[PDB]
DNA sequence: ATCAATATCCACCTGCAGATTCTACCAAAAGTGTATTTGGAAACTGCTCCATCAAAAGGCATGTTCAGCTGAATTCAGCTGAACATGCCTTTTGATGGAGCAGTTTCCAAATACACTTTTGGTAGAATCTGCAGGTGGATATTGAT
DNA sequence: ATCAATATCCACCTGCAGATTCTACCAAAAGTGTATTTGGAAACTGCTCCATCAAAAGGCATGTTCAGCTGAATTCAGCTGAACATGCCTTTTGATGGAGCAGTTTCCAAATACACTTTTGGTAGAATCTGCAGGTGGATATTGAT
C-alpha cells in the first residue's frame, strides 16, 4: 500500500489556513511537487558529497543543496527552517 | 486518426495560448508536431512498460517517459 | 516520542530518513540531522504554497483549494515560478492577452 | 440580423478559454490516436485509465505553450496570424530542431 | 582608386573567417578581469586555478555565439538583416531565460 | 590590491561583433552591445555564483575548473574538455 | 590458474573491471552489480567512442592532417544527425559549423 | 604521490582499431574522457531509476540495456544493444 | 456621441450529488537500548601552482569621416480566414458481465557479496620522436569601377 | 564586357612545442572459498480494463459573405559598415614567494546493525457539505446608423 505525504499536507494546510480545505487532484498536485522537491535536494546532495569524496550526506550538504537549487528568498527562509529544526532537535 | 483531432480543437487550444487569427495551413502543421511530440513521449513510456514484464502502460510510466524529455508532470504520481 | 515532534515539524523525519538511506550511495551513511533539515525544508516550501494557493482561493470567494488555484498561486509568484517548472495538470494558464491583439 | 466584426468573436474565445481549465480535445478520438501510436511498439496493450489522461494533459500543456510562442515569433514579424513559419522558428529556438 | 568595398561584403569576409576558426574572440585579460570583478562581489579573497577561468570563457563564448544564431533567425523572420536587442529579448524568451 | 570596476567594458564592441560574426550576424545595430553586455553579465553571474558554492561547500578558497564544470552542468550547458 | 582479465573475456578494449567498480560506488544503497552489468555497460562506451573517432578521424583526412583535433570532433559530431542529437554538451576547442543564410548572401 | 585515472588508453587503443594511421592531440582526448564519463553517467544514472521503480536492489545487464533504449537515440541505439549483448554473452560462455 | 436593438456578461440565489471529511481497527515502520564499526575530523607537512612583478613590442582597440542601402514609413488591393446560421454524425456516458492480468505470496537455485592472498595492468614522470604552426610566395579567384 | 585592386588559396618548408613511447612501484583487478540473498518461477486472487449496447445531445463539418490583413510596392532619412589614422594595453617571456591544496596519520564522535517493543499511517465504511451548474433580471459591450 502506498505511502503519501497526504496526510502531513493537510496538517500544514491547517496551520496556516485553518478556514480551507483541499481537493483530491490538488492534493495530487502537492504529493507530485513534494516528491520532485524530495528527488531534487537527495540527488544534489549526493552529489556533492561524492564530489568531495565523502560518504555520508549530512545536513551540510542538505543546506549547499538547497542553496543550489531554490531561487534567493525561498533560500535565505528554508535554510533558517533548516537551521531552526535542526537546532531545537539536538536540545531536546 | 490524426486527423480526427479537428480543426475547431485546434482552434481552442490556440484561443487559450493567446491566439487571435489562425492561417489555414496550422492545423496540418500542428497535427504533425503533436504527432511528433506523442511519438516520443509513448516510446519511452512503453519502454518503461515492457522493462517492467507488464502488457499495461502505467500512469506511472507515463510520468516517468515525461520527465525523461523534461517535460515534467504533477498529479499523476510524482 | 517522535523525531518530528521532537524537532517541531509536522513533516515525518522518520520516513524521510529511511528514502534517504534508500538514495546514496553503496557506502551510503545518512547523518541523523539531514534528515531532519530536509523535513524541515519540504514543509516550508509546501507552507509557502499552500499558503498562496489558499489565498488565491479566498480572493476567489471558495473554500476548496484546486488545481486552478495552485496554478494561479505558482505562476503569480515569481520564485516559485523559476522553482516549478512542471506542469500542473488542470491548471490552466494564466489569463493574458497581448496589446496589438486587443481591439481599438 | 446582427454580426460581429472579425476578431471580436475571436478575442472572446480567448477570455472565455484562458478563463476555464478543462481539457479542449474531445477525449476519445484522442485516445484512438494514442493507441493506435502505440501499437507501432508494442502490440495488444492496455492502458490505465489515468496514463490516457496523463497523456492528453501533458500534450494540451505543450501545445498551448507551444501556440504562446508562436504567438510571439507572429507578433515579432508584425502580424497577428501565426502561420506555420512561426511555429517552425519557436521550436527551432527550443532546439526541439 | 581607392578602392571600397561595398557595405556587406567585409561582414561576410568575417563570417566565412570567423566560422572557419576556433580560437576565442574576447581578449583573454579583461574577461579574467571580469571573472574576478563578479566573484569579488560575491565572496572576498577568492583565487582561481588559470584553467577555471578558462572554462568560464569557453562556456559564455560558446553561450553568446549560440544566442547570435537564434537571435539572428529572429532577425530573419522579420524580414530583416540587422539584429537589434528586441530579437535578443525573443531568442531568450523563447528558450525561456527569462519567459 | 586594486579596485576592481566597470570591467563590462573590457568586452569590447569589436569582441562582441567578431561573437556575432561566429554567430553568422552580417549586420548589427548600434545598442546591441549594450544589450549583449548586459545578457553576459546575467550568464557570468549565475555561473560563478554556482561554482563559488560548490568552493565554500569544500571549504576551500581557490575555485576550480571542476567546479565551474559541476557549476555549468547544474545550468545544463555541459563543457567537455577540462573535466581533468 | 592464470589472470584472465574480464575485458578479453569479453571481447572488449574497455576496462570491465574498473567499471564495475565505478558501478559500486553508484546506486542505491544496499545496491548489488550485476556480473554481466559492468560488460555490457563496457561494450556501449566502447561502441559510441568508436563511432564518434571514426567519424573525427574523417574528418582530420578530408583536412589533411594526422591528428584529431577539437574541431575535428565538433565537425563530426554536428555532421552526424545522430550524435549531435545525443551530445548536446559544448566542446571546448570546436567551433561552430560553417554556415550562412541565404538572404544574407550578396545579391 | 597521486594518480587520477582516465580512458585515455582505451580510447587510443580503439582509435589505432578504427583509424590505425591517426593520432589523438591532448585537448581532444580530454574531451574524449569527458564524453566517455558523461555518458557513462547518463546510463548509471537512468539504470539506477529503472532498479527503483520496479524494487529492485540491483542493477542487472537487463537494466544497462533499458537505459541504452532510452538514451541512445535510433540507428546507434539498435547497433550498441548488439555490441553489448555479444560480448554479454560471449562473457558467459567464456 | 446619443439613439437603437441585439446579444454578452455579471451577480445573487438556489438544491443535490459527487466528492470530501470524519470514523473504525490491523501491520509495516518508526522508536529504543546495546555493541561495533567506521568515517572524516584534527594535526603536521611536503610542494603545486597561483598572485604578482617587470618589460618590450605589435596586434588591436578607438575615434573620425563619409556615404550606401537598410529599416521604417506609407499606400493599395487581392484574397484569406472569421462569422454564421445549417445539418447531421460521432462522442459521451452509463451500467454490465467477462477476463486479463497486475500484485501477493511461498520457495530453492543462481547469482552476489564478502574476506583473504597473489598478480598484473596503468599511471606518472623519464626519454625519444615529429606533426604542423605560422611564415612566404606566387596561382587563382572575387569584387567593384567604368 | 574588361581590367585593376585586393583577398583567398594551396603548396612547399623546418625546428619545437607537444605527442608517442619508454621504465618503475602500487593500487586494484583477479583467484579462491565460504556465507547470503535475490529475483526469478508457478499459482492464485481481486481489480480495473476492454467491449458491448443504444440512445439524445452536443459539437463538428459545410458553404457564404466579406472585413480587414498581409504582402507588394515606393520613398527616404539616417544608421551602421568600411577605411584610416593613432597609440594603448594585451600578450608573452621570465622569475619569486608563499598561500593553500592534498597526502598521511592518529581516532573520538557519530553511524550502523541488531533485536524488540509500540506507534502511526493506510485502508475501507460512515457522515456531512462544497459548489456545480442552473434560474432571473439587471447593466454592459458591441455594432448598425439621425
Amino acid at each position: 500500500r502506498k505511502e503519501s505525504y497526504s496526510i502531513y499536507v493537510y496538517k500544514v494546510l491547517k496551520q496556516v489556513h485553518p478556514d480551507t480545505g483541499i481537493s483530491s487532484k490538488a492534493m495530487g498536485i502537492m504529493n507530485s511537487f513534494v516528491n520532485d522537491i524530495f528527488e531534487r535536494i537527495a540527488g544534489e546532495a549526493s552529489r556533492l558529497a561524492h564530489y568531495n569524496k565523502r560518504s555520508t550526506i549530512t545536513s551540510r550538504e542538505i543546506q549547499t543543496a538547497v542553496r543550489l537549487l531554490l531561487p534567493g528568498e525561498l533560500a535565505k527562509h528554508a535554510v533558517s527552517e533548516g537551521t531552526k529544526a535542526v537546532t531545537k532537535y539536538t536540545s531536546a | 486518426n490524426i486527423q480526427g483531432i479537428t480543426k475547431p480543437a485546434i482552434r481552442r487550444l490556440a484561443r487559450r495560448g493567446g491566439v487571435k487569427r489562425i492561417s489555414g495551413l496550422i492545423y496540418e502543421e500542428t497535427r504533425g508536431v503533436l504527432k511528433v511530440f506523442l511519438e516520443n513521449v509513448i516510446r519511452d513510456a512503453v519502454t518503461y512498460t515492457e522493462h517492467a514484464k507488464r502488457k499495461t502502460v502505467t500512469a506511472m510510466d507515463v510520468v516517468y517517459a515525461l520527465k525523461r524529455q523534461g517535460r515534467t508532470l504533477y498529479g499523476f504520481g510524482g | 516520542v517522535s523525531r518530528s515532534q521532537r524537532a517541531g515539524l509536522q513533516f515525518p523525519v522518520g520516513r524521510i530518513h529511511r528514502h534517504l538511506k534508500t538514495r546514496t550511495t553503496s557506502h551510503g551513511r545518512v547523518g541523523a540531522t539531514a534528515a531532519v533539515y530536509s523535513a524541515a525544508i519540504l514543509e516550508y516550501l509546501t507552507a509557502e504554497v499552500l499558503e498562496l494557493a489558499g489565498n488565491a482561493s479566498k480572493d476567489l470567494k471558495v473554500k476548496r483549494i484546486t488545481p486552478r488555484h495552485l496554478q494561479l498561486a505558482i505562476r503569480g509568484d515569481e520564485e516559485l515560478d523559476s522553482l516549478i517548472k512542471a506542469t500542473i495538470a488542470g491548471g490552466g494558464v494564466i489569463p493574458h492577452i497581448h496589446k496589438s491583439l486587443i481591439g481599438k | 440580423p446582427h454580426r460581429y466584426r472579425p476578431g471580436t468573436v475571436a478575442l472572446r474565445e480567448i477570455r472565455r478559454y484562458q478563463k476555464s481549465t478543462e481539457l479542449l480535445i474531445r477525449k476519445l478520438p484522442f485516445q484512438r490516436l494514442v493507441r493506435e501510436i502505440a501499437q507501432d511498439f508494442k502490440t495488444d496493450l492496455r492502458f490505465q485509465s489515468s496514463a490516457v489522461m496523463a497523456l492528453q494533459e501533458a500534450c494540451e500543456a505543450y501545445l498551448v505553450g507551444l501556440f504562446e510562442d508562436t504567438n510571439l515569433c507572429a507578433i515579432h514579424a508584425k502580424r497577428v496570424t501565426i502561420m506555420p513559419k512561426d511555429i517552425q522558428l519557436a521550436r527551432r529556438i527550443r532546439g526541439e530542431r
